[PDB]
RNA sequence: CAGUCGCGUAAGCGGGGCAUAGGAUCACAAGAUACAAAAAGGAAAGAUCUUGGAUUUUUGGAAAAGCUACGCUAGGGAUAACAGGCUAAUUUGCGCAAGAGUGUACAAAAUGAGUGCGCGGUUUGGCACCUCGAUGUCGGCUUGACUAAUCCUCAUGGAUGCAGAAACUAUGUAGGGUACGACUGUUCGUCGAUUAAAAAGUUACAUGAGCUGGGUUAAAUACGUCGUGAGACAGUAUGGUU
RNA sequence: AACAAAGCACUUUGCAAAAAGACGAUAAGUCUAAGUAUUGAGUGUGAUUUCAUGUAACGAUACAACAGCUGUCUCUAUGAUUGACUCAGUGAAAUUGGAA
RNA sequence: UUAUCGGUGAGUAUGUAGACUCGGAAUGACAAAGAUGAAUCUUGAAUAAUCAGACAUAGAAUGAUAAGGUUGUAUGUCAAAAGGGAAACAGCCCAGAACAAGAGUUAAGGUUCCAAAAUUAUUAUUAAGUGAAAUAAAGAAAGUUUUUAUAUAAGUCGACAAGAAGAUGGGCUUGGAAGCAGCCAUAAUUUAAAGAUCUCGUAACAGAGCACUUGUUAAAUCUUAAAAGCAU
RNA sequence: AGACAACACUGACUAGGAUAGCUGGUUUUCUGCGAAACCUAUAAUAGUAGGCAAUUUAAGUAACAUCUUAGUAGGUACAGA
């Protein structure tokens, strides 16, 4: 090509400390909602779907926060930097062995 | 047919397709199931030619001329790559995948030299493989007590 | 729902087919309707309903062959004659890894099948962001600048296959050189005789507001091939305001 | 090298009222012609020789060889004039979004 | 008579998938009730522009798993959107500009100097300016660190001294084959040990090493290898 | 020789009578709202029409959007043989 997207393939360490802070702040916001709710004897579904199948920030691998897994890399993976709004979209997740 | 040559159609074109890419768990194709050492490729899953795999056989039978053995190819070139007609048959791998097998009164080391020198001529990267080693689930080995549920499990730290 | 028929003991079923592949209007024609009837009585020609004949097959429905290199106007530049841009299938561009084999012996002095991993942007291509100096995209002249994958000159490792000489292979190195003529439209090329050697590539054919016109395009004429013909041709020959 | 050309060949024209041919919103009529088959018109060929082809002669046609000649060139130098250049007089043009 | 050729039966055997799906998500779709919300919806009347879009991310078709190529789908931006970041930048990351003021509070992104803000703390690696806002690959190697094993005063590791028997020049083979052209065998024996022989060598013997065995010197966290991280 | 017939000739000059789905241009300020490059038909693909649908402002709303809870349609990723 010839249009400069330039894209570094790594994170630096300031996207990182702010990467660790934007899902430890959605922990907050997990974790302030299902207590909320606990109080009231109500649970959501959302609520218990999100907490059975999503790790915490203190649970994830530091390879699970800065990389996602995509098919058409040599080693199946990809900076976490290169998903759109990857700042406002939540992911943790990623196919079991990649 | 063959296991170079399918008994199918040249003249019914197929889609490129992509190599399966295993992303719930699967093992298939990752473990020795009939001889004692195998030929994985571990770095990426392509669509090898039969061009490729019969100068791999080839490769083989050179290198082990003269000796008892008895070689098992675990893939089979039933897709047909048309490049404007029909123009060869070719076989979609997946990484971490057995691509030959041997087994045969010879020693461990010659068949590496058989099976390295074949890692040469097929496109990728390959590695040796022995009978009894856990399989692959998509590139983690299942080594030391490692499960399948344990890499589905969200709590890994 | 009304009309009135079939089958069935009855309940009931029946407005073709187990489902999914058959075009109107206009005109024209055959039945019914009793609406209107250009003074009036009739009629003709109209109106409603039913129905028919359609590669109406460009099937929302024209009765329809070409040439223009002498072309014209209005436009677009959906890339078309060029160059630049992206790609690298291919290449007369290369490197590395591995080593079947050749080398009387002995893989790696030399040599290196079919392959794998790559660099690079020269040839033939793909794309089409982009209208512009082109179809041999290029030749010669003038004048360069740069690159190094080296023909000559300088230093040098290997060579049971380095006795010497010559030559081979490879590592450093681009300072200066790489001429002259004949025949080929051209570079492609081919040869002659010298020479330490008569190596390559990039720069919009590097360079026509620097030259040439070998070219880049015409109208004339003859021949050849194709077409019923006008004409066409990556044809051939002579001539043709740069 | 194209057109014409002399020569040659073929078709047509009998002239009694209009010879054929050409022309005439379309005729009278005119050229043909004050001509008559050795006449007129149309068509192709292109003297002659041999019956497309070979010679003499001719060509600001195209091409090759040979001899001479020379600044075309090896390889340029010098000289002359008129411009170019400076002073005085007169006084354009294409072009130009704005420009540090 | 065949672990030869094809065929058949069996397998809860292995793989393969656009036109296989027994199993089977998420997502999206339809509709009901309640709640919330910035009127965003419907209708009536009146009445437009637009009909080559481009790129980004995911997943495909096509091409050659080439293209800033061509063509669907999902989402967004640009188009018609300024401002901050991406050195410069239609399409990316943030955020939607009515006008001012403020060491005001923040996003993306940053904080040695250019240039607003850390030469701010903690633990390791790198010595190549690698790298520091656009990852060239396979591969090589006493680069270096860590981990896992591992040798060790019963002397590791390296070096040094000597030995490395016999039947036997194994049989065949060939002009010659004596451990060392090739063919076949290569159970034994005796020793501190010693392959009918791993690398040379001879026309063939001979001859020199190795595997193997003893001793000498000598290590008191100091041996060897594998994999991983970062470099060459 | 498509040669010449007075700037013009593959049919001159002059006067009278055109169209152009194509190109270019379309002039003051403030305020509110705000698209599309998709489908269907078309001798159509540079056009146009009908939709979808932007705007104006009236009448309506059990309107529309989102979530929660229960339900429903359908076989992709995955997985399997
Ligand atoms: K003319
Ligand atoms: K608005
Ligand atoms: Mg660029
Ligand atoms: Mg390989
Ligand atoms: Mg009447
Ligand atoms: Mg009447
Ligand atoms: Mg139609
Ligand atoms: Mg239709
Ligand atoms: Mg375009
Ligand atoms: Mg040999
Ligand atoms: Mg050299
Ligand atoms: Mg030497
Ligand atoms: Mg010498
Ligand atoms: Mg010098
Ligand atoms: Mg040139
Ligand atoms: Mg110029
Ligand atoms: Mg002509
Ligand atoms: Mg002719
Ligand atoms: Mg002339
Ligand atoms: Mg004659
Ligand atoms: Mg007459
Ligand atoms: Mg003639
Ligand atoms: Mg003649
Ligand atoms: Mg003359
Ligand atoms: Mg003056
Ligand atoms: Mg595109
Ligand atoms: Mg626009
Ligand atoms: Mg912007
Ligand atoms: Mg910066
Ligand atoms: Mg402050
Ligand atoms: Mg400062
Ligand atoms: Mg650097
Ligand atoms: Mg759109
Ligand atoms: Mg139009
Ligand atoms: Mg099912």
């Amino acid at each position: 090509g010839g249009l400069l997207w330039k894209i570094p393939w790594r994170m630096s360490k300031f996207q990182k400390l702010r990467q660790r802070r934007r899902l430890r702040a959605v922990d907050n916001v997990v974790a302030t909602i299902e207590n909320a709710l606990a109080k009231k004897g109500e649970t959501v579904k959302a609520v218990e779907r999100w907490r059975a199948e999503m790790p915490t920030e203190a649970e994830m691998l530091p390879k699970d926060k800065y990389t996602i897994f995509d098919r058409k890399e040599k080693r199946y993976r990809k900076g976490i930097h290169k998903l759109p709004k990857w700042t406002r979209v939540s992911q943790r997740v990623n196919p079991p062995g990649y | 047919g063959s296991w170079l040559e399918p008994n199918l159609n040249r003249k019914k074109k197929m889609m490129k397709g992509r190599p399966r890419v295993p992303t719930g768990g699967s093992t298939k194709g990752t473990t020795v199931v009939w001889g004692d050492y195998g030929l994985r490729m571990r770095d990426h899953h392509r669509r090898i030619s039969a061009q490729q795999l019969k100068l791999a056989e080839d490769t083989i039978k050179q290198r082990l001329r003269g000796q008892k053995y008895r070689l098992y190819k675990r893939v089979a070139c039933n897709v047909g790559v048309y490049v404007s007609s029909f123009d060869h048959w070719a076989t979609r791998v997946a990484v971490n995948q057995i691509i030959f097998e041997i087994r045969g009164q010879l020693h461990e080391q010659v068949i590496r030299d058989a099976f390295r020198l074949a890692g040469h001529k097929l496109p990728g990267l390959y590695e040796f493989v022995k009978k009894g080693d856990p399989p692959v689930v998509g590139i983690t080995k299942l080594e030391d007590g490692l499960t399948v549920e344990d890499l589905k499990n969200p709590r890994k730290k």
